């Protein structure tokens, strides 16, 4: 959960940084690609920790701080899925996304 | 065991003869090894140390294939590179030949040509899944010729696809198993050598993929330094192994000397990076700083050469520069103690991995950074144990080892005229972070100023029993108060170099703006102004003739003054006349004017005259030149630019000048003269 | 003055000597002040010149005499080689 | 240092001159009579040349006074010897060297 | 002093091999041979025979 | 020597004598040949010219299928040579120190 | 080598698929059956927690073995970890974690200029711009 | 200017062509070529 | 350009100019050449100072008896005569 949390900021503030500039240039889309991979790869974790169910694990996480993560997940996807489909050429990162 | 361990180091030393071999080979195994007891040393049933020996003596003939292998392709890459150019200077005559009939055909042949010689390469021998001509210009005969040396190469290693092994590479799988099967072997490295061998035999390719970084040629004209340079990294390999002492120092000592004036060190680089020289001299410098640490650094001697013998070897070329870059950070763990030799350090051959690239700048780390900026605070903090331990009064602070890692720091973040954006703010919120570093002037509760400090340091200067020890291997150990100018001059210097650039500042970036408030905020200009204003020491000519020359080493110099006008210059910049003929008057005028009176003969050459011939021609000069465009309406202060223009002439008309400085001197009057 | 071809070899040798009065005597040059004078005084030469090799083997040539021993037949070659180098583009030398 | 004493008899004609190198088997041995050195035991001659001071005083002046196809005694004493230095780990310190010198040839 | 002491042992107390061992520990640790302790066991025992 | 040939030596003394052997004469030019056995400096001389893969012969197409005997043939990378001194105690040792 | 053992090979046929499944099982079957679950689990309690290639391959290996949650390799590591008690390995996990790395705008910036910047030598002599 | 400039291979010493001949093989044709020795060395060292 | 050029121009226009007579464009046969140099430096040749480069360029004339000569070597042979010429005249430092 700390690891996802680090990586939502990370992709938070990379957001931000491409937020004013009208269209993500071929680093920044690998980048994301990068970045987007590894969250996936951390939540196919996350998911396998829990089901079954696992009460405890279940548990663990709901006191966790899991719940910022996905908070800022939220508001990431919300304003990336606009500011992609907004440009066709980036239709494989909003695929991705 | 015994004859074993004999046959093999005779072995490896090669004295060995062919027929030598072809006897120990028969008695290796007499079936495989057999030209045109019947049993072997490998199925006579041996014990495991044994079995260790014979895993040994297979070692050395399958190293020995390999080198077959890789010498192979060394000479079928002379005959077919030959080949190769032979063909290329054909087409290119036909090309050339060709008289431009049509450009879209011609551009694109000749961007071949024009393209660098290891992509003309990498794009001729580009043809192994198969390329029509126009793609790669290569004849389907000397295609052949790479193809059929391919496929001799790939049934060599046996990727190309009995009872018997019929090869050393079937003897040694079938062996190595056998061993393992018949027997669970108790001999930890007997298992790790039967193993390495296996895979050894079965990755064929994989070993001479590995090799080759490591194969070179040379022209027949360079045999003979390249022998006496594998001399030299012998004995420097050979003192790997021992605890260093007078003899090895002086034999190392040697050997750097010999490799740095042999050619071969400078016409073949890759060949040093290959052989790893570099790795293994820094491996003994840091193995000396190392040993006695808390003591001091002993055989200071040694550590200076290799130091020296390190950044040059950055210096000869960009790549290896990248690979002192890459170890930059063990280099800045083992700087941790300096300046105790007085001579180069490993902090010197991190800088020189570093200085004028830019790539390696932006590739920089911040915790490489961070290392240099915690050293700086531990400097200033505490006081430097070797100096209170020759009888230096503590002052608290190590302004000496301060003064190199502000030197580091300056490299990092200038770069080629032009400051790096990224480390200069790293370095700025570094140095805010940590208050000390800025040293005790600048330290914020209770700091007198760095006007204030700079002349306490004079004071200090002048006064004995407080500059030193006063109760000189090399002029007189150090000085304090010269000791605390370097440092706060080394610092300002630092500083306006980290600051941000014109245009940056133009653009209006936030970032910049931000950084230049920040490096105001902490130099005052009136406290710069003051400093420039300082009066400087003039040779004079007194008792009975006798030249009373200002000590350099322990007397305040122009250069402390050049950082401050590099800061004022950077940072704060001159915009307004009042501000610029006020400056001039009071602080540039004057060392303008001692300048001119120290052209004469008897003080022409001395070292303050140059001094300020350098100060001025580096600094002063070519700051007036870039604002001249303001004295234009001046008629308020005529007698001040009239001689400040005589002044200019004066020292235009100057001897022992160099033509680099007349030329900034005289390009300062035309820029004068052009506006006023 | 005299034949033409005449006052163009006397015009060579004034160049020289401008550059080997101010190093040497009269006569002695050094390639320190040979390579200024090649690359200032042929620098028209240079900018309608298209041999690409000709003109590398000439930067090949400079940093090869450093050693900085030159006289009138160094000199005199060096500069033909850079002539042929950009004429021959206009001319064909085979 | 030195002292000769005649083992075996020689031609008595023909001695050594400067310049001119000689081959000699040779067995060093301390005073106390604890071997050290011998050629013998490599089978390879020893040769040297007289006057280039290759070998120690002691040699220079012994082998001179030998004659061709002579065996011959040598006591050699500390100084003429390697002296107060010694040769470390071989020799002590101010040791005199007792040696069997046969002179093969001379070349 | 201390490699002199070390063969007194050997002198006082008799053929040992153990100080033996100790004195060729003091040669060569981890692969780093200490030259001055070669060089002063050399010096100091063999010579005498 | 002697010991080396001896058959009635017991095994430590034996194999103490050859170690001796390797340790006093060949053990620091073989430390040195094997550190410098890792690179491979081929001069273009003939006899590289004249190295092959395979020895001539005509048992397969690709080279004979028969290698040539490893170790044994033309190697020409550079390997610097062996450097012996006399043993003689017989000798002047250097005036300096 | 090892973790190359095990392959991990239009949508097949249902006897296709159980069969590829049954080599898998077999390959993960003739490594982790001589102990190499222990070792993977040892030599990641080993690294100590320090990145490298060592970590990396025995993590590869790991996953060849476990691909498919190959049950019988489950139980395997979970009795060796169970019996043995160690620390060392959750410590070495979490270490390793912790020096994992996220997208840094900074590292970006500095990769993006030093891009945009280009070597005036002949890219044969010079790196021009070839960096990890 | 440097692209106009010319750089021909022909020009260009044997010995440092021989370098390079070997750098562009190696990464080329070495380094592809693909050879699957690790189910056979498995298997043989299980048996 | 510099008056050097000019004459870097006066001497490929002599040299063309008399090429056109054998030699394609920028290539010239001897048998022609020679006329060319000895005509071209009658002055020099006949006010020459140094025996020894005369003969040494009497003796060329019959040494390069190949039909072909290249500029390199026209350009270094008259630099022969006039060099020599010069060394007389001037001091030679």
């Amino acid at each position: 959960v700390d690891y996802l949390l680090r990586l939502q900021e990370s992709i938070s503030d990379f957001y931000w940084y491409y937020s004013g500039k009208d269209v993500i240039e071929e680093q920044g889309k690998r980048n994301f690609s990068k970045a987007m991979s590894v969250a996936k790869q951390v939540f196919n974790s996350l998911t396998e920790y829990i089901q079954g169910p696992c009460t405890g694990n279940q548990q663990s996480l709901a006191h966790s701080r899991l719940w910022d993560a996905v908070v800022g997940f939220l508001h990431v996807f919300a304003h990336m899925m606009m500011k992609l489909a907004q440009d066709s050429s980036q239709i494989e990162l909003l695929k991705e996304l | 065991v015994p004859v074993l361990k004999l046959v093999s180091t005779l072995l490896v030393m090669g004295v060995f003869s062919d027929e030598d071999v072809k006897q120990i080979l028969k008695m290796i195994e007499p079936e495989v090894f057999r030209e045109e007891l019947e049993e072997g040393l490998l199925q006579m049933k041996l014990p495991e140390s044994v079995k260790l020996q014979m895993c040994h003596l297979l070692e050395y003939f399958c190293d020995q294939e390999l080198q077959h292998r890789v010498e192979s392709l060394a000479a079928f890459a002379e005959c077919y590179v030959d080949k190769m150019q032979g063909n290329q200077r054909g087409r290119y005559g036909l090309l050339m030949k060709a008289f431009t009939m049509s450009a879209a055909e011609t551009a694109r042949r000749t961007r071949e040509f024009r393209s660098p010689p290891q992509e003309q390469i990498n794009m001729l021998l580009h043809f192994k899944n198969g390329a029509d001509e126009e793609e790669c210009p290569l004849p389907e005969e000397i295609r052949q010729e790479l193809v059929n040396f391919h496929q001799d190469l790939l049934a060599h290693c046996g990727i190309q696809l009995e009872h018997k092994p019929q090869s050393l590479q079937e003897l040694v799988s079938h062996t190595v198993v056998r061993w393992a099967q018949e027997d669970f072997v108790q001999s930890p490295e007997l298992v790790r050598a039967m193993f390495s061998l296996l895979h050894r035999q079965y990755d064929g390719l994989g070993e001479l993929l590995r090799a080759l970084p490591r194969a070179y040629t040379i022209s027949v004209s360079s045999v003979e330094d390249t022998m006496s340079l594998l001399e030299c990294l012998g004995q420097i390999r050979s003192l790997l192994i021992v605890q260093m002492g007078p003899q090895e120092e002086n034999l190392m000592i040697q050997s750097i000397g010999n490799i740095m004036n042999n050619k071969v060190f400078y016409q073949h680089p890759n060949l040093m990076r290959a052989l790893g020289m570099h790795e293994t001299v820094m491996e003994v410098m840091v193995n000396v700083l190392g040993g006695g640490e808390s003591k001091e650094i002993r055989f200071p001697k040694m550590v200076t050469s290799c130091c020296r013998f390190l950044c040059y070897f950055c210096r000869i070329s960009r790549q290896n520069q990248r690979s002192m870059f890459d170890h930059l950070s063990y280099l800045l763990e083992n700087s941790g103690i300096g300046l105790g030799m007085q001579g180069s350090t490993p902090l010197d051959v991190a800088a020189a991995s570093v200085i004028d690239n830019n790539e390696l700048a932006l590739a920089l780390q911040e915790q490489d950074l961070e290392k240099v900026v915690s050293y700086l605070a531990g400097c200033g903090l505490q006081s430097c144990p070797m100096l209170l331990a020759k009888g230096y009064p503590d002052i608290g602070w190590n302004p000496c080892g301060g003064e190199r890692y502000l030197d580091f720091l300056r490299f990092a973040v200038f770069v080629n005229g032009e400051s790096v954006e990224e480390n200069a703010n790293v370095v700025v919120r570094l140095l805010i972070r940590k208050p000390e570093c800025f040293g005790p002037a600048l330290r914020g509760e209770g700091g007198s100023g760095l006007l204030a400090a700079i002349e306490e340091a004079i004071r200090i200067s002048e006064d004995p029993a407080r500059d030193g020890p006063g109760v000189p291997p090399e002029e007189n150990r150090v000085h304090l108060g010269h000791a605390i100018m370097s440092f706060y001059a080394a610092l300002i210097d630092l500083l306006g170099r980290c600051a941000p650039e014109t245009h940056l500042i133009q653009a209006g970036k936030g970032e910049a703006l931000r950084i230049r408030a920040i490096l105001r905020s902490l130099v005052p200009l009136d406290d710069l102004v003051g400093i420039i204003s300082l009066p400087l020491q003039i040779p004079t000519l007194g008792k009975d003739g006798a030249l009373v020359q200002p000590k350099m080493s322990a007397s305040f110099v122009p250069d402390h003054k050049a950082s401050m006008v590099l800061f004022l210059d950077r940072v704060y910049g001159i915009e307004n006349q009042d501000f610029l003929l006020h400056v001039l008057d009071v602080g540039f005028l004057p060392d303008m004017r001692a300048a001119a009176s120290l052209d004469t003969a008897t003080f022409s050459t001395t070292e303050m005259a140059l001094a300020l011939n350098r100060y001025l021609c580096l600094a002063v000069l070519p700051l007036i030149t870039k604002c001249a465009p303001l004295f234009a309406g001046t008629e308020h202060r005529a007698i001040m630019v009239d001689s400040m223009l005589h002044t200019v002439y004066r020292l235009s008309r100057g001897r022992s000048l160099t033509k680099a400085q007349r030329d900034v001197i005289e390009d300062c009057l035309m820029a004068l003269c052009r506006y006023i | 003055m005299g034949s033409e071809l005449e006052s163009a070899m006397e015009t060579l040798i004034n160049v020289f000597h401008a550059h080997s009065g101010k190093e040497g005597d009269k006569y002695k040059l050094s390639k320190k002040e040979l390579k200024d004078l090649l690359q200032t005084e042929l620098s028209g030469f240079l900018d309608v010149q298209k041999d690409a090799d000709a003109v590398d083997k000439v930067m090949k040539e400079l940093d090869e005499n450093g050693d900085g021993e030159v006289d009138f037949k160094e000199y005199v070659v060096l500069v033909a080689a850079l002539t042929v180098a950009c004429n021959n583009f206009f001319w064909e030398t085979s | 240092g030195v002292q000769v004493e005649t083992i075996s008899p020689g031609d008595g004609r023909t001695f050594p001159k400067r310049g001119q190198t000689c081959v000699v088997h040779y067995t060093g041995m301390l005073e106390d009579g604890k071997k050290f050195d011998s050629s013998r035991d490599r089978n390879k001659p020893f040769k040297f040349t007289l006057g280039k001071q290759e070998v120690i005083r002691g040699w220079e002046e012994g082998v001179a006074q030998m004659s061709v196809g002579q065996r011959a005694k040598l006591i050699i004493s500390s100084d003429y010897a390697y002296g107060a230095t010694g040769h470390p780990g071989i020799i002590p310190p101010h040791a005199t060297l007792v040696f069997d010198v046969e002179l093969l040839k001379l070349e | 002093n201390h490699i002199k002491s070390i063969i007194s042992l050997l002198d006082k107390h008799g053929r040992n091999h153990k100080v033996l061992d100790v004195l060729c520990s003091l040669c060569v640790c981890n692969g780093v041979a200490v030259r001055s302790n070669q060089d002063l066991i050399t010096e100091n025992l063999l010579p005498g025979r | 020597l002697h010991a080396l040939e001896d058959a009635r030596l017991p095994g430590p003394l034996r194999a103490g004598y050859y170690d001796l052997l390797i340790s006093i004469h060949l053990e620091s030019a073989c430390r040195s040949r094997r550190s410098m056995l890792s690179e491979y400096i081929v001069p273009l001389t003939p006899e590289t010219r004249a190295i092959t893969l395979f020895p001539p012969g005509r048992s397969a197409e690709d080279g004979p299928r028969r290698h040539g005997l490893p170790g044994v043939g033309v190697t020409t990378s550079l390997r610097p040579p062996h450097h012996f001194s006399p043993p003689c105690f017989v000798v002047a040792l250097p005036a300096a120190g | 080598i090892m973790a190359k053992s095990c392959h991990l090979e239009v949508e097949v046929s249902f006897e296709e698929k159980e069969m590829e499944k049954q080599r898998l099982l077999y390959q993960q079957s003739r490594l982790h059956n001589r102990g190499a679950a222990e070792m993977v689990l040892q030599m990641i309690s080993a690294c100590k927690g320090e990145t490298g290639a060592m970590v990396s391959s025995t993590l590869k290996l790991g996953i060849s073995i476990l691909n498919g949650g190959n049950a019988e390799v489950q139980q395997k590591m979970l009795d060796y970890l169970k019996d043995k008690k160690e620390v060392g390995f959750f410590q070495s996990i979490q270490a390793l974690m912790q020096t994992c790395s996220v997208l840094d705008l900074n590292a970006f910036e500095r990769q993006n200029k030093a891009e945009g910047l280009g070597m005036v030598n002949e890219d044969g002599t010079v790196i021009n711009r070839q960096n990890g | 200017v440097a692209c106009f400039r010319m750089t021909p291979l022909y020009n260009l010493p044997t010995h440092r062509a021989c370098n390079m001949f070997l750098e562009s093989y190696k990464a080329s044709w070495i380094l592809t070529e693909d050879h699957s020795f690790e189910d056979r060395m498995i298997d043989d060292l299980s048996k």
